[PDB]
RNA sequence: AUUCUGGUUGAUCCUGCCAGUAGUUAUAUGCUUGUCUCAAAGAUUAAGCCAUGCAUGUCUAAGUACACACGAAUUAAAAGUGAAACCGCAAAAGGCUCAUUAUAUCAGUUAUGGUUCCUUAGAUCGUUACUUGGAUAACUGUGGUAAUUCUAGAGCUAAUACAUGCAAUUAAAACAUGAACCUUAUGGGACGUGUGCUUUUAUUAGGCUAAAACCAAGCGAUCGCAAGAUCGUUAUAUUGGUUGAACUCUAGAUAACAUGCAGAUCGUAUGGUCUUGUACCGACGACAGAUCUUUCAAAUGUCUGCCCUAUCAACUUUUGAUGGUAGUAUCUAGGACUACCAUGGUUGCAACGGGUAACGGGGAAUCAGGGUUCGAUUCCGGAGAGGGAGCCUGAGAAACGGCUACCAC
RNA sequence: GUAUGUAAGCGUAUUACCGGCCGGUACUAUUACUUUGAACAAAUUAGAGUGCUUAAAGCAGGCUUCAAAUGCCUGAAUAUUCUGUGCAUGGGAUAAUGAAAUAAGACCUCUGUUCUGCU
RNA sequence: GCCCGUCGCUACUACCGAUUGAAUUAUUUAGUGAGGUCUCCGGACGUGAUCACUGUGACGUGUUACGGUUGUUUCG
RNA sequence: CUAGUCGAUAGAAUAAUGUAGGUAAGGGAAGUCGGCAAAUUAGAUCCGUAACUUCGGGAUAAGGAUUGGCUCUGAAGAUUGAGAUAGUCGCGAUUAUCAAUUAACAAUCAAUUCAGAACUGGCACGGACUUGGGGAAUCCGACU
């Protein structure tokens, strides 16, 4: 019955408002979600009006945004590392909006290669030598218009050196931009241009 | 929507636009959430009792529409307290009667018989051109009728003529200043053409210089004014003298010379 | 004042730096979204060529200008982004047949386009939605911005 | 109907009151009464306590009948009656009261591009059992209990209840991706698929003066044998609103995400079709469901108006005071709440505290004006159902002729 | 004869344009006050209409119809307490504010001797 | 003539006053805390399949068609 | 810990009365000349504080809350600044201006205090020690 009136409050002056109304339905703040991370619990509630809400809470997974080019892949939330809101929104793992993410980097270089037959980033020679099967899924030119049109493509090829060295480790940082109490989701973007340049003193500094 | 939502409806709350009784009974129709507002209809309850005089009660009038004799708009509405708004054909095709709701002189309603071939149709203002529903275009006119595919060149606030034995529009008219018109809610509700000017305030309420047909003027705002055609051309016939407004000298005489004397 | 400095990142609601695949180059010569408030008020330059975020400015935030457009004399500037205006307006009474002085100060927010403002411009706002417990306008022109006497002329 | 008379004095003229006079839907009470027409009527004191009685239920041709109660029975029609009992809906409106409550409620004025909303209305469904699953009440039967308040066990039985899902549920087509192709270019793909709805995030154009010089394709075409450089017009640098603008609407595109939805319903009245194949088909629904719109609203917000009081002049951050960023929660804005950060806000133009025998307004009383006084009370808005608190069902209730505590009785 | 209360010409932004003196446009120091409007429930009140037998009320009701009624309508106005704020518009008396003095007197401008560009 | 206090008696009304007096009403710091909403776990009985129980229908007896005061490992 | 001692006449046994120290159901001053004696409180942080007053005090008035352990987070400083930019020699070696930077700028180093937060156990946490009971009065002396 947490209500969300204001007869509490201390008028704007200062002085005291009296009684108002004992109180009303709707005027409730439920309880909060705190989705921590986990396996995929989801409570559903029943709103104003008919209406349904689901409340995540210990949520596994989402799918994020490559930013610059506007890709969407369903993706392994590994941890958080970063609220600005509170430190214990760190510690405890929950995941609210903007809060950054370490995600994956994986199943976005696969679904690049198409488009970026120099795969991001530069996986390693000294144990994986062997090919399953990557230059035959690079361009194998088909002597035909698509892999004639991969060079008409490549010429988007330019990412940056930040999202390059994320890439290579394959943990990438992501910033969520749903309300997961409120849509049961963690569908972010991938931080690239502005604050990936930023949130790196604020992460890295920090130490 | 706490405490809600007040399904009643006393006397002295009703319009008075109703011209209802003040005693008798206590409580008036409360139209029932139709086409058309609240105070903007008149209610079939109304139109049959009061000034029909067909039915002379709450019961004989619900043995009427419930024998399927009344239609507004090739539609029964079989609903005893329907809305019926205003440039509605009421068609009671027993005994061949074909009525219509036009606001009075004063603004009132009135009793108003039409031909048939004049009940085949109805104008409507158009109120807004949205795009997105069937398919892309789209426009929802006045009387909550969403016209699906219009012309593009009729945007807000002209008037089409539905005839309503389909849904399709025919004759539209432009807001500008050659027109007739008509006065929907103000104080100069019931009052004709034929429209010279409008003040447009940014937002908002952009008044509407009106001139009648006797050269005198008087303003409403834009939401008001309801276009019927051309300079002294509706597509309707108007009702008993034309919503010219007289004086209040020219009641008295008459009632005195227009009297039994 | 501001290079873009809280714990939480500062940035508009809708633009990116999207650089590569774009119908045409569209850069608009930098990546950020100004409105024209549109009541008649001119949009300051400062809007479409500036580097403050303000998402509750009317300009360049979530926000339309709608309603009451009313003014006043500025008051103080004290809190961050917002002033206080002070209306000053004439209650009359009946039985004495007599104005007399009143004033309500109205507190509204005001967007870093108006970096120095101070006390007494005459201003000019209009009411949007409730921004923070007080604040229920937003700025739109400091119209006169003068000191009549005792204010503006400098030492 | 803009009015005054007695009263201080031995006498006078004054200031001054006290008394007279008068109205009061304005309250009691005294005596009084033949008709009659309308008629306020436990508000004040005690929002004190209450016996009984009642005040909220409900069916059409049309969601479900197996009632001997039977209409009926060679119409085993069963449509009558259907009592029941599901289901469906309403019970959140009425009706009362005036305890709270002092910018609160309320009034007028404006917003909601800061919001949800049942119903009535207008658009409103070519995306492998097909017309399926079991199980239930009424009904039989057996019981418990000081308790007519309740209810267990058992035997059955239906659906527009529950639960699943296809015979067109159907793809063609549209259309991209990879793809039969092959080719230099506002050129060409056979086909696999994908194609819905709603959800969520991200990217995209988002409401638009005119000429060339010049150049990459070198397009019609030009120079030319051509390549390929030159230039050059039409259709083509073609998405809406208010048209007061990023309204993020559903629209439009792209990359994708999780969960369901996508008529297994119903009868009046049956037919065209007889190939009688029960193949091919009528108006329909009080029916049902998804989306936009409409309506009845609602909750917030704006500017202005609100009594007495200074023997109340300073207040506001215990543990939000005022503002910032981000968030969380909500239907939604918002210190509504958390986190960090800023030191602000308010007042002699009366803040803050106190008082009220304070519900606010429409309005009522009373004079010539100017006014004082009143408004518990039929209309509007608000609150409350002994007290405070809590919460389920729902579209809507912090409900009390709903429940849950505790206190009092 | 005069009168004067009349509109225009004329000590001129009696205002840039196209229209037939005339429409439509291009085009505008405020505020207070004032004029006229809009906007907003009735009931009440002010009140015109109406022989409820009169009256308080009410919102009905009239009518060769005399022997057939078909017998159209009057209506259910109108302004004030819905004061006040707020919103339009006419006016410029009164009343405050406002300019050009450590710098703006201008140029209708071919205009840039800035460059921001923009389709 | 008028007129003034003290004192005296009678009656009445307000005052200060040890008692750190009593009665009450409204807020509230601190403590304990009913009942609920939310939520980490719990998982009774009853479930679809299943190792499987075996009859007949079947198959090469087993298992299933079909049923079980079937039990069990299986797994939801 | 360093240095210094176990020297106080020793053994057996643990009666009564004692001198010294503990605890005690229920009640809580009834005991008594009189709460003598004992008991309670006590450190620290935050809240909060009355009569009266010589305005200085009263006051630690009263009356409350907190505290261990473990794993974390935040705040408080110091020396170096960092040093773009052009080229040489041969990446080595070698040669310098300043807009800004810039708060634990980037290094390096040091301090121990203060504020939070999770987890945690007869929920015993100032765990020993150290360590005010408090209030309303009267009488006397002003006070040290």
């Amino acid at each position: 019955g947490i209500s969300r009136d204001s007869a509490h409050k201390r008028r704007a002056t200062g002085g005291k408002r009296k009684s108002l109304r004992k109180k009303r339905k709707f005027e409730l703040g439920r309880p909060a979600a705190n989705t921590k991370l986990g396996s995929g619990r989801v409570h559903k509630v029943r709103t104003r009006g008919g209406n349904t809400k689901l409340r995540a809470l210990r949520l596994e997974t989402g799918n994020f945004a490559w930013a610059s080019e506007g890709v969407a892949r369903k993706t392994r939330i590994a941890d958080v590392v970063y609220n600005a809101s509170n430190n214990e929104l760190v510690r405890t793992k929950t995941l609210v909006k903007n809060s950054i993410v370490v995600i994956d980097a994986t199943p976005f270089r696969q679904w690049y290669e198409a488009h970026y037959v120099l795969p991001l980033g530069r996986k390693r020679n000294p144990k994986h030598a062997q090919k399953e099967d990557e230059n035959d899924v690079l361009t194998k030119k088909r002597s035909e218009k698509v892999m004639k049109k991969y060079l008409e493509r490549q010429k988007y090829g330019k990412v940056e050196q930040a999202l390059e060295d994320q890439f290579t480790s394959g943990r990438i940082l992501a910033c969520i931009s749903s309300r997961p109490g409120q849509c049961g989701r963690s569908d972010g973007y991938i931080l690239e241009g502005k604050e990936l340049e930023f949130y790196l003193k604020k992460i890295k500094s920090k130490k | 929507m706490a405490r809600g939502p007040k399904k009643h409806l006393k006397r002295l709350a009703a319009p008075k636009a109703w011209m209802l009784d003040k005693l008798g009974g206590v409580f008036a129709p409360r139209p029932s959430t139709g086409p058309h507002k609240l105070r903007e209809s008149l209610p079939l309850l109304i139109f049959l009792r009061n000034r029909l005089k067909y039915a002379l009660n709450g019961a004989e009038v619900t043995k009427i529409v419930m024998q399927r004799l009344v239609k507004v708009d090739g539609k029964v509405r079989t609903d005893p307290t329907y809305p019926a708004g205003y440039m509605d054909v009421i068609t009671l095709e027993k005994t061949g009667e074909f009525f219509r709701l036009v606001y009075d002189v004063k603004g009132r309603f009135v009793i108003h018989r039409i031909s048939a071939e004049e009940a085949k149709y109805k104008l409507c203002k158009v109120k807004k051109t949205q795009l997105g529903a069937k398919g892309v275009p789209f426009l929802v006119t006045h009387d909550g009728r969403t016209i699906r595919y219009p012309d593009p060149l009729i945007h807000a606030n002209d008037s089409v003529q539905v005839d309503i034995a389909s849904g399709k529009i025919t004759d539209y008219i432009k807001f500008d200043s050659g027109n007739l018109c008509m006065i929907t809610g103000g104080r100069n509700l019931g009052r004709v053409g034929t429209v010279v000017n409008r003040e447009r305030h940014p937002g908002s309420f952009d008044i509407v210089h009106i001139k009648d047909s006797q050269g005198h003027v008087f303003a409403t705002r834009l939401t008001n004014v309801f276009i019927i055609g051309k300079g002294n051309k509706p597509y309707i016939s108007l009702p008993k003298g034309k919503g010219v407004k007289l004086s209040i000298a020219e009641e008295r005489d008459k009632r005195l010379a227009a009297k039994t004397h | 004042m501001a290079d873009q400095n809280e714990r939480a990142f500062q940035k508009q609601f809708g633009v990116n730096l999207n650089r590569k695949v774009k119908p045409g180059i569209t850069k608009k010569k930098l990546l950020r979204r100004s409105r024209d408030v549109g009541l008649g008020f001119k949009t300051p330059r400062e809007a479409i060529d500036g580097t403050y975020i303000d998402k509750k400015c009317p300009w360049t935030g979530d926000v339309r200008i709608r309603g009451r457009i009313l003014t006043g004399v500025v008051r103080k500037a004290k809190m961050q982004r917002t002033i206080v205006i002070r209306r000053d307006y004439l209650h009359f009474v009946r039985k004495y047949s007599r104005f007399e002085k009143r004033h309500r100060n109205m507190s509204v927010h005001c967007s870093p386009v108006f970096r120095d403002v101070e006390h007494g411009d005459i201003v000019t706002i209009g009411e949007c939605r409730p921004l923070s417990k007080t604040v229920r306008f937003n700025v739109l022109k400091v119209s006169k911005g003068q000191g009549a006497k005792k204010s503006f002329k400098k030492y």
